[PDB]
């Protein structure tokens, strides 16, 4: 649900 | 060799891109802080094994360092200047310019470990193991595998004394030097953060959700 | 050599001497704290070249890192209990008596820095030299004379530096990971700092006054 | 007339 893990794993 | 590899990951030169006030300085600095941290996501993850940590842990890191490692980029970028504060290639603050901006007690701060970094003629390859450091180093409370994020540091503390202990072998402990700047990294990390979220609680300031998050993690 | 010097120079074991309630266990931990204020300064004397810093300058360095060497005592004394903080060997705190008297953040804080002293194994030699070097490394905003108090620094380093590089050398670069942990102590120290100025504000609890003008700096 | 100076200079 985070930015943090969405532009982590993009 | 991890300093030539960490190196070339680095995203290239930054550019601001902003009623000139002190609302919108913030919104230069919240917009280009937003900005970087997508960069240092997308660097961390060349760091040699910081990928084959678990994503939560992953997670933990970035979100203890993600100051100090902002903080450290301000910092190379503003040791060829005379007390000025570069942001980005295109913003730099100095004292005047900061103290109307209520941002001068951070100013101040920063310029402090600026000027220790001067003392030091810190190189761009050290900057970069540094920032490697400081997040395989953030002491996160919310670590699982703590045995994993020791070998990532030792592997980083190794390859900046490595890298020491030949190119700059005309200094000695030159390695232990560049680690005595790391608490006041942290503290100064720390007062940009309480600052930033002060103006974050104020709503005075737009900021993209990104650092929004980061913020309140801290 | 100086670690030799710098050891005997530390004070002997120290005892809690204290209605039981939050506000007795705070009371005891503050004159504990006062009463290695005072000794601080008479073992700060001991260090080479420390008392040939102009007095501004020692008290200075004094006033920003006072609570980093106290933390450093109480995490020596801690090391070999099972999650339990010793502020004195008679005075041993374990998480729900921490919880109870209101210091639990606080508790959990420096027993992060505890578990990793203990990973670390660190001896009484360094956590001597460390000491020094927290408080020549302190960072103050107030120092006149920088290049005396660089030497100094340069000086305890290379110390801990030679004393590993022979006493300790089957493990490289124990120096460095000695380093890394000054970050989370500078931390812990301003939680500890933080939390004892607010039960200062609060007024239910009694302060010996060198204790107090330490706290005020800060 | 600081407690840090006397015991500094005691």
């Amino acid at each position: 649900a985070s930015e943090l893990l969405k532009y982590l794993t993009t | 060799k991890i300093v030539s590899h960490l190196l070339v990951a680095e995203p290239d030169k930054l550019y601001a891109m902003p009623p000139e006030g002190d609302i919108k300085a913030l919104t230069t600095l919240c917009d280009l802080a937003d900005r970087e941290l997508v960069v240092i996501i997308g660097w961390a993850k060349h760091i040699p094994g910081f990928s084959s940590l678990s994503l939560g842990d992953q997670m933990s890191l970035l979100q203890s360092a993600w100051m100090e490692i902002l903080i450290l980029g301000i910092v190379y970028r503003s040791l060829p200047y005379d007390d000025k504060l570069v942001y980005a290639e295109d913003y730099i603050m100095d004292e005047e310019h900061s103290r109307l901006a209520g941002l001068l007690e951070l100013y101040r701060a920063i310029l402090q470990l600026v000027r220790r970094y001067k003392k030091l003629k810190v190189e761009k390859e050290e900057f970069v193991t540094l920032k490697a450091l400081a997040l395989a180093n953030s002491d996160s409370m919310y670590i699982e595998d703590l045995e994993a994020v020791q070998k990532l540091q030792d592997l980083l503390h190794e390859a900046l004394q490595d890298y020491e202990l030949s190119q700059r072998h005309e200094e000695p402990w030159r390695t232990g030097k560049l680690l005595l700047t790391l608490p006041l990294l942290r503290q100064t990390a720390a007062k940009a953060v309480q600052h930033f979220y002060s103006v974050k609680l104020q709503g005075k300031v737009p900021m993209h959700k990104l650092f929004l998050e980061m913020l309140e993690a801290k």
